[PDB]
């Protein structure tokens, strides 16, 4: 007792913490953990309080926490440990327990291999704190290691160890049958070939199990349950339904943790197939019990006094939002009625879990929703001033959610009361009114476009005061809104009256944020939505915005390059800032066009832009491949000298692996094609085939799809000896696409393309003609121009094929294109 | 069937950060 | 009033011999710009306290525009001549460094002010005022030199040694201030010849010997009579005088009209230079390093300098004394002897061979004296005849050397290391492949050497072991040789981090020592090459970071990138084709392309190096990258910059062989300037040769587009290959001229005597070069007719008539 | 002409010096 009796009084007296011990006793012992060991295990006895033996226990479990488990000493704490983990009392045996559980947490301890193999071993003890102290430590070692346990960590086949956890559903206590349970719900997504096969034996077993008394168990169960859901859905089929109804009285459940995981039951169930079939009988009962779990009230005084991530409110109103887009109006019948109350009755909470419903219904009911909303909508406008602030939130939640509707009404009924009471709610309320009002209001602005350009000013005057007011939370979500209305107002936002107030706490905030603070990536976002905007406007601004751009993307390469050649010696960049300054950039080229080629000139910035196109991160190329066609149609000048080394890059990510990146790679192609003309001749090989590829792909989005048709049609326009060739192979899918879309002078001049590919090479439309005159009969008003082209295509093809052939052709046309091309062409 | 045309570059800028929601 | 009561306490406690207040007043000193000059200006105490007050004074950037640099400078121009000697000298720095601040401009009247107070009654005030206008001179005064001049007579010794100390600062400038008053300073500097202060003396001889320099015109009429006072200032008491003095000889060695001027005097100045070659004060500062320049190594320069004017005619004035030198006496005599015969070495080489075979053998002996400081001189003076040595059968003198030299290079002290090591590098350089017989026995010594050495030592190791590798070439690839060598050299790069600057010598080594090993570098190139492109990588990202934010990001030295890539150049030299894999998966073409861009030429240089060594060994690599080098490689033809004109030039010479006839759309942007390259007046000889070169290289697979300009550059082409011997790249150039010529024969016409003369240059053409040359002399003759012809050849000198008769039948 | 100062070619690249060295020498 030279060591120890020394030692025994500075964690006696680091108990009594005042203000000294609280700051002397704690930093005495962080500058040991051998005898800390001895005091737990051996002095824990008569000897010492127990309180304090388990103290010196918690500061070595904190301690474990790098030089200490290398240690050989630390096997002397590891033996210890296994030797009581079955103490009889509750408090040391707890201490074991999460020393134990920390030491091999870290870094799932290869130098403890003995760990799991004893604790499996130490299951079938019959001191129960000893069964109960291991399978204590297992479940918490299954659930915190990241792969599943092989039987070579475990030193049993798991043949032997699933069935050995199953024995335990069937007997013991309460706390280790949850043990049992969880233990064998870390193997089910894993699709362990040692559960499958004894599948039948764990889902008995938890039928058995299913109401028992104890929550832990239930709720273990429910999760269990959940997991198979998506695992192993041909084994529950059989027992759906009766499953069904255990899980709805789960969801009701007493205890609020039972509830909640019984409750994520329908947010997977609704993911699967069978759900709508299966479902419909419940749902008399299910959407009753959903809506109820949507309310608050503990949860209540915390708000206005935040609450949990996901909660069972939340789950409730999720899955009721899924189920929704299931059934879509089907759901109407089971919902409007109980919706009909809750929307007027009560006070606060009965109203407010009402308009929560309303917003989740939105997408999935929209259609059937639409008769009710010349009622609905003013009356939640009128809500939106409810003296309760969480009844103003959610209204301004569910507004938006109905946000498309109300532009498409004459915009003095809906649109102009809402965008008036919302320009309100923005201000002054507490922080989550604020916050959505504001995103409310934005995605609105999406909506809505040229019809906000009447309130401009005062819009205007709203967000900018926020600016002020606002809080950084809540800035984030103004820069959304301030940079979704430039987008949808464009050029209409450049008037210096709106410029001498936007830009000041724009450039405020870009002086105040430094390099490296990714604040910058909201703000930036904000300013290439706004310097597209103001087009020339933006002018006074843009070169210092320029130069700084430039700079964190020639920075973010050069880290980039560092971390590569020194992965252990310098840090990997965050490439955001690149992706953001990248955007940025594309934002003043697209806005001040010509206007931007001194800058370009005087940089570096096609050099740099030549690294990122070949950046590992798809979002990376994605921006610069944009920047490319932005930089290619403001001074081409610059960029030229550079086209022989972009179009290889640019046909290499011709891949719709990355849709987001290959359509800006297909976008930039087609707007150098414009500016080249026959030059383009040589790279057209390099990239046609891939485009052909990508247009007659099934399943791709109508986005990509579309520039694809504008990018073949203007190499078309540019070289049509070396594009014709394949005209044939590509036109279906063609015309399939800009057939939809209105007229536009981009999809003029991928038809002016095709008309001279055709005039070339007239063979390859024959075999798919019928497309070609839909594509025709597409447009509305033709430019005088184009009319004159798609005539003598017409009437040309009409003299080769015969009078005779030409009427039995467009025989078989559906009536009213046959009416269309007749009339509008002279057929 | 008519559209509006989806002509143009795809910038997916997810910096700018909306309310997540109720749920 | 209170901090000047504490300032009493602040240059005691400055005083104090404590090591306790030897740290708090250090931390209390820079924590005061306008106090301390009181002190030194008016404040009573003790006089070591008020001298104190002026050193942190000095030491003192905000005072100077902050209203006291008028305050100040109003104290000490009042009193420049105080009591105490110390308080007046004081002054002098401080107002200097207050001046000395950039060029400030706060003293308007600075300059006028002290040119009146030169004129003083008072002594101090006028020699304060000197001792100031001296200061500044060695850091728009040209007016005062007639001034100046005339304190050059009647005052104290002090006076006059400013007033020669000032004007000597505008011989330099060339000033017509003093242009003008030629004489009247150099007759005023022979009437402060005889002058009994040392202090005057040398700077009378610091002026004359400036004056050798910038008005040779004036010294003339005298010469002869300046010469017999330099000898005697030479041998003056006192060293600094004497040095000041022997510069003269250095610096007239260099002007044209020495060689005339000097012959009478040699018999006495000789002795006098030699005499001077020895060490005593020196001396034992050596035994219990001495300067960068004395005395002693002057002379020895002066000597060496000489004997290269004069060569062999310098022999009979100097043997006679080398005889009482190299053997007679003791040590330090017989030191200065053999470093007079590594001096005369160069200079008089050829009349001293006879000389030799009696020489070498004694030097040999020398270099086991048991001084030191006899067997160092030893390694030099015998490296200074390595050529000799080499020239003669192995066994008998270069045997023997190699032995002893060996010895030496271990062993001894740092100083004789160093001497050893750096001559045997000197002998392997002469000796080439006739040490292959020893390989393994040099090795030995060197790898133990390589244990044994200092930093700095290891810098000349180093060296002897790359000049080993460059010499020996592929003898070095033998496995019992890599298997000693390459061991210690893998240590030292293990041992060594990136960002250490010891990494230069080592990689530098290891480059030459790839290239000798062919194939069997193989085993190691791997991880080389691997590290190389990292240090290229990680210098041109922080030169990245440094470009968007010096204020934040250190400038990286780009010496690593320098060493990286002439290492890559050589493990490509090397491995050629087997270097393939590496160079496909890493990114070095990229890299290379920013390096060929990069503000250094050196870092060009470099790169363009590499550009051509990867051309020849895996150009499938390179030719993607064509379109984009060849736009640089035009920028580069820049003779500015010789060494990245001449790897530039080099690198579309060896790139146009890869591609045949492909290489024609890059012609354009590199001919014009290659042709003013080559046409291009005081132009290095290499440039040249790989200049004509690359012309031919280029021409013989695009006759068409470079023949059309065959009449602006066939001269200088013929001109420049004409003197270099027989190789496998003069006869690819001359292939191309002769493609060229039989495309357009009319733009050889002009100058066609020049490539008469360039084809009788060659000795042994291969065949068909003999055929295109014979069958375009032939053309030409037959063009104009045999009676034609025999006028034309007539006018030819006889070798060359009488060899393209005889070779060409023409 | 016809008499030829005979020389060794220096074609080729111009390699930079090595960051080594050899002795400066006496003086």
């Amino acid at each position: 007792k030279p060591d120890e009796q020394g030692l025994q009084q500075i964690l006696q007296l680091l108990k009594e913490s005042q203000s000294p011990d609280t700051t002397i006793q704690r930093t005495v012992q962080q500058k040991p953990d051998f005898n800390n060991y001895l005091i737990f295990v051996l002095t824990k006895l008569k000897s010492e309080d127990e309180p304090t033996r388990s103290l010196s226990g918690l500061i070595l479990k904190n301690n474990v926490k790098f030089q200490n488990f290398p240690n050989g000493v630390t096997d002397f704490i590891k033996s210890e440990c296994l030797n009581n983990i079955g103490d009889s009392s509750p408090l040391i045996r707890a201490t074991v327990g999460i020393l134990i559980t920390t030491i091999a947490s870290k870094g799932e301890l290869q130098n403890w291999p003995d760990l799991l193999p004893k604790l499996c071993s130490l299951l079938d003890s019959e001191d129960y704190n000893t069964c109960e102290g291991a399978f204590g430590a297992l479940q918490k070692i299954c659930e915190d290691s990241a792969e599943i346990l092989d039987s070579d960590v475990l030193d049993r086949p798991l043949n032997i160890m699933i069935p050995k956890f199953l024995q335990f559903f069937k007997h013991s206590s309460p706390k280790i049958r949850s043990h049992a349970v969880a233990c064998v719900n870390q193997f089910i997504i894993s699709r362990t070939q040692a559960l499958m096969l004894h599948i039948d034996s764990f889902i008995e077993n938890l039928f058995a199990l299913a109401g028992d008394e104890e929550p832990e168990v239930r709720k273990n169960v429910c999760r269990a349950l959940v997991m198979l859901l998506e695992v192993r859905m041909d084994r529950l089929l059989p027992h759906m339904h009766n499953i069904v109804e255990y899980m709805l009285q789960r969801t009701q459940d007493q205890d609020e943790n039972v509830a909640l995981e019984a409750c994520e039951f329908w947010l997977t169930l609704a993911e699967q197939p069978i759900c709508k079939d299966v479902l419909v009988r419940h749902l008399p009962k299910l959407i009753p019990v959903l809506v109820n779990g949507m309310k608050y009230s503990d949860i209540d005084i915390i708000l206005l006094k935040t609450i949990s991530d996901w909660n069972l409110r939340k789950c409730s109103a999720a899955a009721l939002d899924v189920l929704a887009n299931v059934y879509r109006d089907e759901l109407l019948p089971h919902i409007l009625p109980l919706l009909k109350e809750l929307l007027f009755h009560h006070e606060w909470v009965v109203k407010e879990s009402g308009i929560l419903v309303l917003g989740a219904i939105a997408e999935g009911c929209m259609q059937g929703m639409i008769p009710y909303l010349p009622e609905l909508i003013p009356h939640l406008i009128q809500c939106l001033s409810d003296k309760k602030a969480l009844v103003r939130s959610i209204t301004c939640w569910t507004l938006s959610r109905y946000a498309h509707w109300v532009v498409s009404q004459p915009p003095d009924t809906y649109l102009k009361p809402l965008m008036t009471e919302l320009l309100k709610r923005i201000l002054d309320s507490n922080k989550r009114v604020q916050e959505a009002a504001c995103s409310a209001f934005a995605t609105l602005e999406e909506e809505a476009c040229t019809e906000l350009v009447p309130y401009l000013a005062y819009i205007l005057d709203t967000l900018v005061f926020a600016f002020s007011k606002y809080q950084h939370k809540n800035l984030l979500i103004l820069y959304d809104a301030i940079g979704t209305l430039a987008d949808s107002v464009g050029h209409h936002l450049n008037k210096p009256e709106y410029i001498q107030m936007l830009m000041p706490p724009l450039i405020q905030k870009w002086n105040m944020l430094k390099d490296e603070d990714k604040d910058l990536f909201p703000l930036l976002e904000c300013l290439s939505s706004v310097a597209t905007a103001l087009q020339s406007g933006f002018l006074p601004y843009c070169e210092p915005v320029y130069q700084r751009c430039v700079n964190l993307v020639q920075k973010t390469l050069a880290q980039a390059m560092l971390n590569n050649a020194q992965p252990d010696q310098y840090e990997a960049p965050d490439k955001d800032f690149m992706i953001v300054a990248l955007d940025l950039l594309s934002g003043l080229a697209e806005g001040l066009g010509g206007n931007i080629e001194q800058l370009v000139a005087r940089s570096n910035i096609l050099t740099l832009m030549y690294q990122c196109m070949q950046d590992k991160m798809p979002e990376v190329r994605q921006s610069s491949f944009a920047l490319l066609g932005d930089l290619t149609k403001a001074c081409f000048q610059h960029v030229k000298p550079c086209i022989a080394d972009f179009m290889p890059i640019l046909g290499t990510n011709l891949n719709p692996e990355f849709i987001s990146v290959c359509n800006n790679a297909t976008w930039a192609i087609g707007e150098i094609s414009i500016q080249m003309g026959i030059e383009m001749q040589p790279y057209i090989p390099m990239v046609l085939h891939q485009l052909v590829e990508i247009i007659n792909r099934p399943n791709t989005p109508k986005t990509l799809l579309e520039n694809t048709a504008i990018t073949i049609g203007r190499l078309g326009y540019v070289c049509p000896q070396e594009v014709a060739p394949m005209l044939q192979q590509f036109i279906r899918p063609w015309c399939t696409s800009l057939r939809n879309i209105r007229d536009n002078e981009e999809k003029d001049s991928a038809f002016r393309g095709i008309c001279t590919m055709i005039s070339v090479n007239p063979s390859g439309v024959i075999q798919d003609f019928i497309f070609f005159c839909d594509a025709v009969a597409s447009w509305i008003n033709p430019k005088d121009d184009l009319r004159d082209m798609f005539c003598k295509i017409l009437h040309g093809f009409k003299n080769q094929v015969g009078d005779e052939n030409w009427r039995r052709f467009s025989d078989q046309f559906p009536l009213p294109l046959k009416e269309r091309l007749a009339a509008f062409y002279g057929v | 069937n008519n559209q509006s045309s989806n002509f143009g570059p795809m910038k997916g800028g997810n910096f700018g950060g909306r309310s997540s929601g109720p749920y």
